[PDB]
Parts: structure tokens; C-alpha cells; sequence
């Protein structure tokens, strides 16, 4: 059969996600974690729908940014394959 | 008694001048508002709401669309050189990214 | 709890994937995980203070938008 | 209760610059929000601009002044523009 | 004659600077700086005599911060000798 | 009017700047790098205290008017008052 | 008309009270001042100023010093985790930096 | 004409530490400026704390949630303990 070679489908796929617009984090498993959190500081905790939606919109947001500063610092070492110490890196000179 | 005639129409401005002076009262920004005020910042805010609206509309022209959606704001914001500056850390929901690819990455 | 495993290895690659990344090595998960949770932390503690303020029991959108606010990120689209 | 909200003005100023395209909710509910920030920024400025100098009253020269120190370069330039012409015509009506 | 090896008056430099705390640039060259870029705004400007001091330590302090964080990113590409793109890096990664 | 006085900021401050930051080695380009760096930091903090000084119709720049151009960036500076 | 006491006598507090009260009133914050906001920020300001200069106070005597001066203070403020933090971003005149060479650099 | 300084109040808390120490103006004047940085950085967020539930008035409980956004947690507990104490000695003066 037919097969493409290494790298042909993740570039489709970066041109896919590029083009798209829908989220990516499943509703379900984050509004779980979200009210895991919030359980430690007060119990019996009540939020809204919209809520948990601006919540991931904004770390969606900021994931999607960190990566595409990871991306310089990864290919200044002349290598391709994003490693820890370069997201340390990154935050390290970011100040976070 | 004269028949009323909004503050609007004298300047020939769109945005409603009474508003923006009762918000200024308001927020205590200062103890006293002069009359200037409110006509100069509303034809500021008019100037700027045409400015983006323009850019959407001619991207919804390109995109064959008939109706402005937050997609043809994200793009008409991040492809201007100085609403990039003034919206820099500003986040839009559904805006997405540019289609961008570092040269090294791609094929020989 | 295991409520953080539900980020599953292909949202991390989705996101990856929006940002140009064509090649990830395996151990950018974990790391991914913990720079996840202290963000979220970090803005429930601020939404949860202002709930708390309120007297309020439910946490509305008006309270996340005031968090990311002070933390010098501004949301469009959800009010305010 | 009611609501108070600039969604009308939008789309006025949308019939004026593309009369036969329209706008979704989502827009209308976005712009509604990007108005009341640029008004929060140029307001503050204004406010800090009025204590350094001992004044009691806030005039168009603050707003001037404060549209110089925000905004860029050539996108002052012509918003002053604007506004010189408005307060101008509103004064000589 | 005598002669020190490469890399030890360096160090020494280095231990020296970092425990004193005067100025590095000289105060008139700056001065005359000042004066000249200010003429483009306005015609017949004074500055005040800390006026020029206060633009000196927010410049001095600037460059340090800048060469500071070039250092971190120079470091990781296994090399010592700092280069132009690390100072062009840093600035991309910072935001400006 | 000066014609040229930014070649005044001469190479051995710049070492010694690098020095304070505990860069051990330089290359021979850093130089012109760093003088277009000062110069683009310097005009946008002037460009504010001018414009202060300005609309307080003062012909004298003060130094609490690069303490507040200083501030709108971000970089509150202690020492001068 | 019984003899007078300052506030900051009743609180057993050192900073002014009234100046306090009164700066906030001229700040156009809010068209009302409660009582209980004044005693409380002089307090909170009371402490911080406590805690910092004792760290510079401590920092003078390691230096066989007897005046305090700015590199004290930054030595003092540098040197805290705690303080570190909220002070992040000011810059203080002639406070240098801490001494720091990456080990890469050392000698073998 | 007569202007206005904390370095009195700043003089005492330093002789109340450290009875044997001297303090020289150029850290008197640090001193100076950051009391009035802080001040500031409180008022402003306890006044948008006040105008988002619709207050007319500035309380204490506007600068207790104020000072635990502000400042670390170690810090805001002690503080926080503190400011409740000396109210609590002022209210029963």
C-alpha cells in the first residue's frame, strides 16, 4: 500500500490545526480537574457554564504562546526536537 | 420651549456624548468634567471603531462571506503593523493563529 | 486525584501541533502538566478571593475576567 | 434590568462603511468590550495627567495629551485630527 | 617579561566589577548625546543636571539586564563566545 | 548643531559594561550591535519626557519627568525622588 | 473641651494616622472613608518598613559598617525570597548587582 | 511651601530596631519612595474592588482582600494579623 514518509502527515496536520478553529482540550476531563482544584480552598464550591469555558479559552491561549516561544529556542540549538531544558530555558529568560 | 435636539447631531457624531459624560462622572476620575471632553474622546472612539470595521469587512469580502466573525477580526488585527502594537496583549476566543512555518523545517 | 491524567497525550500534540512544533520528544508531557497546574492555581486562587468577597457561593465569568485582568492579560468575549 | 450597551452604534457605523455586509452576536459582544477598554485606558491617563499639574478639571487638552502618549504615531495623528474637527464644529454650532 | 595567560585578567575584571558600584560611561560624551537627540522634538531644551544622571543609571542598568540574559541563552548553544543573533534572540523572546 | 556624537560611547565602557554582567569572552561585532540598541531604548524615553515637558509648557526638562515616562514602562526607578 | 490625644496614641501605632486619613480622602478612591481603613494600611505600612530596615540594619553590621547605604538595601532585597517578589521590577541607584559566575566559566 | 516626608516616622521605627544606627539621606530618600509606591498600589485596587460591588464606601474589608491579593502569602498572614489587632484595640479604646 501507499505510505508517506516521515514528516509529510505532520506537516497536513500543522496546516490543518493552522487553518481550524475549534478547541482542543476535552470539556469533561478539565471541568473535573477544575473543580479538583478549587476543591482545597473552599468546599461546596457552585460555577457557572461560562465559566469553565473562559477558563480554557484563557489556558489554551497561553500553551499555544509558550510552544511558539519553545519553537525559536529549539531551532537555535540547530537541533528539531523541543527538549525540557529548552521550555526552561524559555521561562528562565521570559521571567515567570 | 424649543424642541430638543441631541448633542449628537450638533457634532455630527454617532456615539451618544451623553453617555460618555455621564460614565466620565461617574468612575471619579476628576471632581470636574469640561464640556470638550466627551465630544473629543467620542469621535476618538468612532474613529477607531471604523478603522478595525473597515479591515474586517474587506477580509469578509475576501473570504467570500457575508456576515464579520471573530476569525475575520483575529486576522484583520494581527496582519496591521500598528493595531499589532496597540492589541498586543489582547487575547480574542476563537481568533486562532497565522499560518506560519520556520523555513529550516520544511522539505528540500 | 487522577483528574490531572484526563489531558491526554493527544491534546498536548493538538496544541503542539498549533504552534509549528514538528518533532516532540516524550518527557515534554510531564513538564507540560506541572506548567499547566500552577497557572490554573494561580488564577482560581484570585477568581476564589473575589467569589469569596462577594458572598456569592458560584463563581460567575465576571470573576475569572477580573483574575486574568490582574495578572495583565485581558479576555474579549465573555463580558465585562 | 436593563442592559446598556454600544451595539447599535456598531452597526450603524457598519451600514456606513459596508452597507450590504452584517455582523454575528459574537462580534457585536466583542467590539461591546474593546470600546469600555480603550475608554478605561484613555480615562486612567487623563486621571494621572490631572494630579501632576494641581488641576481640578479635566479638558480636552489631557485628552489630547493622553491619545499623544498611547496611541502610535500616525494613528494619533490622524485621531487628533478627528477630534480637532469635532470640538471645532461642535463649538461653532 | 611576564605575562599572564588568557582568560585571567578577565575573571579578575570580572570579581572586580561586580563588587564596585560607579558609573562605567563617561559623563560628558553622554551629556552631548543627550543634547543632540532631544534637538529633533524640540528647539532650545535644558536638562536639568540629574536629569542626565537619571538617563545614565536607566541605560547602565538596561544594558546590564540585556547582556545578562544574552549570557544564559549563549551558554546554551555550548559555545563562549557571545554573538549578534544571541542579543537578536533575546530580544524576540522577551517581546520587544 | 552636533553632526555625530554617538561614536562617543567608546568600546572600553562597553567591555566594561559586558564585564559587570560577567560576559567573559566578546566578539568584535557586539559593538555597532549595541550602540543601535542605546539609541532605540533613548529616543522612546525621550520621546515622553518631551512630551510631559511639553504640554506643562516648561522649557526646562525635570528629572520626575523622565521618572514618570520611566514609569509608564514598567521600570519604576528609586533613588531620585 | 478635654485635652487631645492623636490617634496613632489610641492605636499605639508610629505612623500618622491623620495624614494618612487624609491622603486617601484627596485620592478620589471612593466619595466615602471608612474608619477602620486608615489604622489598618498605617499598621500594614508600619510592618513592611520594620521588616526592611532590620534586614538592612543587619546586612550594615556584617560590613563592620555603623551608616546604612544603598548597597545595603540591595543586598537586603536581593537576599529575600519573599521581598524579591514584590519588588521584582524596581531598579535602585547605585545598588549593583549581586556577585554570581556560572561555573561553566570557572577554571577546570 | 512647607513640604511633606515619612523620614520622622521612618527615624523612630529605625531607632526602635536598631537603637545604634544612623541612616544617610540617599537611603532616606529609597525609603521615602517606596512608602508612597505601596500606598499607591493599595488605594487603586481597593477602589476597584469598592466600584465592582457597587459601594459607596472604602472598609476594612476592602483592605484585608486588597492586601491578601497584594502581597505573598507569609507576608499578607502576619500583616493581615496584625492590622486586625490594632483595630481591634482602636475600636476598643
Amino acid at each position: 500500500p501507499h505510505r508517506y514518509r516521515p514528516g509529510t502527515v505532520a506537516l497536513r496536520e500543522i496546516r490543518r490545526y493552522q487553518k481550524s478553529t475549534e478547541l482542543l482540550i476535552r470539556k469533561l476531563p478539565f471541568q473535573r480537574l477544575v473543580r479538583e482544584i478549587a476543591q482545597d480552598f473552599k468546599t461546596d464550591l457552585r460555577f457557572q457554564s461560562s465559566a469553565v469555558m473562559a477558563l480554557q479559552e484563557a489556558c489554551e491561549a497561553y500553551l499555544v504562546g509558550l510552544f511558539e516561544d519553545t519553537n525559536l529556542c529549539a531551532i537555535h540549538a540547530k537541533r528539531v526536537t523541543i527538549m525540557p531544558k529548552d521550555i526552561q530555558l524559555a521561562r528562565r529568560i521570559r521571567g515567570e | 420651549r424649543a424642541k430638543a435636539k441631541s448633542r449628537s447631531s450638533r457634532a455630527g457624531l454617532q456615539f451618544p456624548v451623553g453617555r460618555v459624560h455621564r460614565l466620565l462622572r461617574k468612575g471619579h476620575y476628576a471632581e470636574r468634567v469640561g464640556a470638550g471632553a466627551p465630544v473629543y474622546l467620542a469621535a476618538v472612539l468612532e474613529y477607531l471603531t471604523a478603522e478595525i470595521l473597515e479591515l474586517a469587512g474587506n477580509a469578509a469580502r475576501d473570504n467570500k462571506k457575508t456576515r464579520i466573525i471573530p476569525r475575520h477580526l483575529q486576522l484583520a488585527i494581527r496582519n496591521d503593523e500598528e493595531l499589532n502594537k496597540l492589541l498586543g496583549g489582547v487575547t480574542i476566543a476563537q481568533g486562532g493563529v497565522l499560518p506560519n512555518i520556520q523555513a529550516v523545517l520544511l522539505p528540500k | 486525584r487522577d483528574n490531572i491524567q484526563g489531558i491526554t497525550k493527544p491534546a498536548i500534540r493538538r496544541l503542539a501541533r498549533r504552534g509549528g512544533v514538528k518533532r516532540i520528544s516524550g518527557l515534554i508531557y510531564e513538564e507540560t502538566r506541572g506548567v499547566l497546574k500552577v497557572f490554573l492555581e494561580n488564577v482560581i486562587r484570585d477568581a476564589v478571593t473575589y467569589t469569596e468577597h462577594a458572598k456569592r457561593k458560584t463563581v460567575t465569568a465576571m470573576d475569572v475576567v477580573y483574575a486574568l485582568k490582574r495578572q495583565g492579560r485581558t479576555l474579549y468575549g465573555f463580558g465585562g | 434590568s436593563r442592559k446598556e450597551s454600544y451595539s447599535i452604534y456598531v452597526y450603524k457605523v457598519l451600514k456606513q462603511v459596508h452597507p450590504d455586509t452584517g455582523i454575528s452576536s459574537k462580534a457585536m459582544g466583542i467590539m461591546n468590550s474593546f470600546v469600555n477598554d480603550i475608554f478605561e485606558r484613555i480615562a486612567g491617563e487623563a486621571s494621572r495627567l490631572a494630579h501632576y499639574n494641581k488641576r481640578s478639571t479635566i479638558t480636552s487638552r489631557e485628552i489630547q495629551t493622553a491619545v499623544r502618549l498611547l496611541l502610535p504615531g500616525e494613528l494619533a495623528k490622524h485621531a487628533v485630527s478627528e477630534g480637532t474637527k469635532a470640538v471645532t464644529k461642535y463649538t461653532s454650532a
